[PDB]
């Protein structure tokens, strides 16, 4: 496949690592009582590990000679779920945060003592402002086009 | 009374009721700028018109085939049915035609009145209307562009956009056309809802 | 009450409450969908 | 408002807080933490107490009358504590959602009135109805006051509202007590009452 890697579902070292992990987890389980709280916790962890490995095989991740999943970020459409749509999600959230904070700073910049509203957050105004980050992708775009995103005269 | 989207809440100042469909709904303040409002009104007009056309195209054929008059496929799978021309050929033809007409519309929006004239036959110019509402040849029956009718258009377009959103989400989660979903719900409403769907 | 609100919104207190809420939200999201290395929905 | 400097107080011999001057119905000057000092916060808390009282009175009735009614062989309501899972005509989630939208509508109307008094009294469908009530928290009208019992002199309405709020406080404490009893014990409130009355000296908290 890409970069000489093979799918984890049909890879062999991936399955070997899965088996070894479960064996290691089970080794501890046999020491305690069959149905004690530690035994239940260890069983839950084993089930979690099995579910994790099955999901990794299901999503179609690529596994190297090491038997571990590898992430392709070149832009291949078969792997957009590895970096590109999480990347878009991060960009949206981070722009939300930055736009909300900038809106707060611009809103409080007109008082005689703006610093007072900076060490003591004016929550009433902040609660109204935080929701602009839902549509910041549009507000920032029209802010740039309208030419007042960037401070002229500087 | 300009229509209140929240009886207990005052409307934004930049909204004054001049535009059709102005009910004072804008919690996020996306139209604080007059230019932004002027662009978004046209955006809403075109989006609503396209949404109305699309929801009609997806709905009417489905109900017609359900009742048994025409045998069309569902909207989601209608892409596979082979037509007289290759899919890519149709797409490129559509691309050219829309690249022309939408640029004409854009030129109208940017500076109104500069593209009311036929570019081939020097006669046959459009009547000097208003942006987003170009009468003339686009309005053969010449129905009056009265303000009340504009509000009806805006409301129907908003309803159509909501309906299209519902169409796509219902198809994604259930796996069939909207009319089948409605019929199934009608058969037994108390055991066929989003809760049972999810 | 008013002064309690004022002090309760001062930088340190507000930041700690915000980060406690964020930590709880992220913890719950991880708990429901643990061991997530990709975005499979679309 | 009628400020009563010499009203009976929750703690005899102590001066009530300045912000509690007896204007509100059922004012005894009880505010140790001083939560209601801010006037706007005071109004918000008054509305909160009124709504809590009404909800809790409904709950106390619907928790105690039915069980006092099934303790005697009249009908067969199950235990209130475990009454949430006994399956009905449909599942609980659908009922929750359909109930949620309705009560959200009602609570939105109430919220709009609270934050803007006298701005939602008219019916949006038929604008010739009009709730008669002119006080926040007291909608009145043909729906919430068909009998018009409480539209007379302000003095009479004052003590009627005091009766309302006192019964509400009692109901709130009653419902919380029923909850704490059922979680502490494993029986019903009427069973607890009967057992305690049978043995008032030994059937109490200190039985565990
Ligand atoms: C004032 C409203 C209201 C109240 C007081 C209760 C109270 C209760 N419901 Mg409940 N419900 C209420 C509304 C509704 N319920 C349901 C549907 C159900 C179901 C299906 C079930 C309950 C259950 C319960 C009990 C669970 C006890 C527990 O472990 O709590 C946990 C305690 C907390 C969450 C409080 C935590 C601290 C607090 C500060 C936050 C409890 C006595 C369960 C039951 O009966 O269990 C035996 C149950 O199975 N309810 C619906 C949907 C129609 C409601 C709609 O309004
Ligand atoms: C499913 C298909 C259909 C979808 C339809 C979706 C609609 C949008 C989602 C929800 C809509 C219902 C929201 C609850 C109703 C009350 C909201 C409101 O009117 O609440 C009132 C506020 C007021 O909005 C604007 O708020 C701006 C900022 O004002 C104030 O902002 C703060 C408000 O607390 C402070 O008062 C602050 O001092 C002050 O600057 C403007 O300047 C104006 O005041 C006002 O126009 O709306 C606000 O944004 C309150 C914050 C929540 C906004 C949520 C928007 C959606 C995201
Ligand atoms: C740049 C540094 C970096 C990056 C990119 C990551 C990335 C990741 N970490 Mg990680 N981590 C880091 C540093 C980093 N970490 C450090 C320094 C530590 C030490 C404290 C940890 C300790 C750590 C642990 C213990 C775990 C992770 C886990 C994860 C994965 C979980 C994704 C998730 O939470 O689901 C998705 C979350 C969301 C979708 C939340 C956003 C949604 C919002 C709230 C809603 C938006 C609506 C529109 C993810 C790939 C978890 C894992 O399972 O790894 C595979 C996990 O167990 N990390
Ligand atoms: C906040 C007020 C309140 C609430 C939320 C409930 C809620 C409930 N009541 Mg109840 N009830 C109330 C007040 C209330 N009641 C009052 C004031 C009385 C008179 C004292 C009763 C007398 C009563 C009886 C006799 C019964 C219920 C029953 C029920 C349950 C199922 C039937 C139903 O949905 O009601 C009815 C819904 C309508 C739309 C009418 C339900 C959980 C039934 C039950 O126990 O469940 C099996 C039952 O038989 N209630
Ligand atoms: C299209 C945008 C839009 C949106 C998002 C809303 C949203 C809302 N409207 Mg509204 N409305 C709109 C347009 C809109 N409206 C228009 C154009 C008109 C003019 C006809 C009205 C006239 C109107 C009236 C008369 C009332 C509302 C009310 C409400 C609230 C009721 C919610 C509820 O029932 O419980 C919760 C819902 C859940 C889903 C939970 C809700 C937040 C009610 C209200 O809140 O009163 C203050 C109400 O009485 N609206
Ligand atoms: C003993 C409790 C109690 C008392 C003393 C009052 C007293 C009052 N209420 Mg109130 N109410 C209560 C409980 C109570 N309420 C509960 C539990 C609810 C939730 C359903 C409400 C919901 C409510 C609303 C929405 C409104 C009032 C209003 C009023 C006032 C108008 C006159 C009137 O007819 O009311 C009641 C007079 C009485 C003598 C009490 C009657 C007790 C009945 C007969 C109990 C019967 C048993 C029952 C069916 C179980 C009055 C001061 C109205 C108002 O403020 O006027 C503008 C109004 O808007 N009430
Ligand atoms: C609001 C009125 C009220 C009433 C009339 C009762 C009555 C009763 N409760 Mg109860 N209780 C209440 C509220 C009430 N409770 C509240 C709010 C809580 C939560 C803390 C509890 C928690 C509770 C538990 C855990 C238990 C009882 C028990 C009992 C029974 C035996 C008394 C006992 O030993 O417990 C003592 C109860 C308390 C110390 C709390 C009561 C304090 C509140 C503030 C009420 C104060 C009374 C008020 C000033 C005057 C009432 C007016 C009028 C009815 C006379 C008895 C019939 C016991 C039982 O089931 O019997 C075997 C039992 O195990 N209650
Ligand atoms: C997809 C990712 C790419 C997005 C690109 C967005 C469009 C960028 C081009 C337009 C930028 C712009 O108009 O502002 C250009 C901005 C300033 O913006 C200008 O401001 C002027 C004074 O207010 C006028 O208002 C102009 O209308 C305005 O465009 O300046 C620049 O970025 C320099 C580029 C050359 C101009
Ligand atoms: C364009 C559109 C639909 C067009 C559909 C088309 C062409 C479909 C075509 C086809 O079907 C046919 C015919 C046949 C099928 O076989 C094939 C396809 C190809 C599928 C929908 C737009 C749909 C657009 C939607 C749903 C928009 C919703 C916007 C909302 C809710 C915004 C609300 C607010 O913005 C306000 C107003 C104020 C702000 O301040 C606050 C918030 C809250 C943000
Ligand atoms: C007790 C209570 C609150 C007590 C608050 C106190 C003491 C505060 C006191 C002070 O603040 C003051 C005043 C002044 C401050 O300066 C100082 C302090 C000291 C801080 C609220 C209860 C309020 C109680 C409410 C609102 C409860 C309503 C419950 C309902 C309706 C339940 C319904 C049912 O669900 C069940 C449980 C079972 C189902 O099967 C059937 C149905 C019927 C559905
Ligand atoms: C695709 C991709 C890639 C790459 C890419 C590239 C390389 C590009 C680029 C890029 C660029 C070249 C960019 C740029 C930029 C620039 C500028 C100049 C900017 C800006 C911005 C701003 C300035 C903003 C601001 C703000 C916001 C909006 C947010 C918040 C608020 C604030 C105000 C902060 C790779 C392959 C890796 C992978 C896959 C994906």
């Amino acid at each position: 496949d890409i970069a000489g890697l093979t799918p984890c579902k049909d890879s062999k070292q991936f399955a070997k690592r899965e088996k070894q992990s479960i064996k290691k987890l089970e080794s501890s389980l046999k020491l305690y009582a069959p149905d004690s709280a530690p035994a239940l916790a260890i069983n839950a962890t084993i089930e979690k590990t099995k579910r994790r490995f099955d999901n990794y095989g299901k999503q179609g991740l690529l596994c190297g000679a090491d038997g571990l999943p590898h992430l392709i970020v070149s832009g291949d459409q078969r792997h957009w779920g590895e970096f590109i749509t999480p990347g878009i999600l991060f960009l949206y959230i981070a722009g939300w945060i930055g736009w909300v904070g900038r809106s707060y700073l611009i809103a409080i910049r007109d008082d005689k003592k703006p610093t007072q509203k900076e060490i003591i957050i004016d929550v009433p105004l902040a609660t109204g402002l935080v929701f602009r980050g839902f549509s910041w992708p549009i507000a920032a775009y029209r802010e740039l086009l309208n030419g007042e995103l960037v401070a002229k005269d500087v | 009374k300009k229509g209140e989207w929240l009886p207990g809440l005052a409307s934004p100042g930049y909204l004054t009721g001049s535009l059709p469909g102005d009910n004072g709904f804008d919690p996020l303040g996306l139209a604080e700028d007059p230019e932004n409002l002027k662009w978004f009104v046209q955006a809403e007009l075109v989006n609503g018109r396209w949404a109305m056309l699309g929801v009609a195209g997806m709905l009417l054929p489905e109900v017609f085939t359900s009742i048994g008059i025409i045998n069309v496929p569902k909207w989601y799978d209608a892409g596979k049915e082979e037509y007289f021309a290759s899919s890519s050929t149709l797409f490129v033809i559509e691309f050219i035609l829309f690249h022309y007409v939408e640029i004409r519309r854009w030129q109208d929006i940017k500076n109104p009145g500069s593209v009311n004239q036929d570019p081939i036959f020097k006669q046959y110019s459009l009547p000097a209307g208003e942006v987003g509402y170009p009468g003339g040849i686009f309005n053969p029956l010449n129905f009056a562009p009265t303000l009340e009718a504009k509000e009806k258009e805006i409301a129907n377009g908003r309803l159509a956009m909501l309906a299209f959103l519902g169409f796509i989400i219902q198809h994604n989660v259930t796996g069939k056309g909207p009319f089948d979903n409605l019929l199934q719900h009608i058969s037994d409403p108390w055991h066929n809802t989003i809760v049972q769907t999810l | 009450m008013r002064d309690l609100k004022t002090y309760l919104s001062v930088a340190p207190v507000a930041s700690t409450l915000w980060f406690a809420a964020l930590a709880g939200l992220l913890i719950e999201i991880n708990r429901f969908f643990p061991d997530a290395l990709t975005f499979p929905f679309f | 408002t009628v400020a009563e400097p010499d009203r009976p107080l929750w703690f005899p011999g102590s001066t009530p807080p300045p912000w509690l001057d007896g204007s509100l119905p059922g004012d005894f000057g009880f505010d140790p933490l001083g939560l209601g000092s801010d006037p706007e916060s005071l109004r918000w808390n008054v509305q909160a107490e009124l709504v809590h009282s009404r909800w809790a009175m409904l709950g106390a009735a619907g928790i105690f009358i039915p069980e006092f009614l099934t303790k005697l062989g009249i009908l067969n309501t199950p235990s209130w504590y475990t009454a949430g899972e006994q399956e009905y005509f449909t599942d609980t989630t659908t009922l929750f959602i359909v109930e949620l939208v309705f009560i959200g509508w009602a609570e939105g109307r109430r919220w709009a009135d609270i934050l803007n008094p006298g701005c939602v009294n008219t019916d949006p469908i038929f604008p010739n109805n009009k709730l008669t009530g002119t006080d926040v928290g007291y909608p009145g009208g043909l729906w919430f006051d068909p009998l018009g019992w409480g539209s007379a002199s302000p003095q009479k309405l004052k003590e009627l509202r005091t009766k309302e709020i006192k019964n509400g406080r009692l109901a709130m404490l009653a419902v919380m007590g029923a909850w704490f009893q059922h979680i502490y014990t494993g029986t019903g409130p009427i069973d607890n009452l009967f057992a305690h009355l049978a043995d008032p000296g030994h059937a109490t908290i200190f039985a565990a």
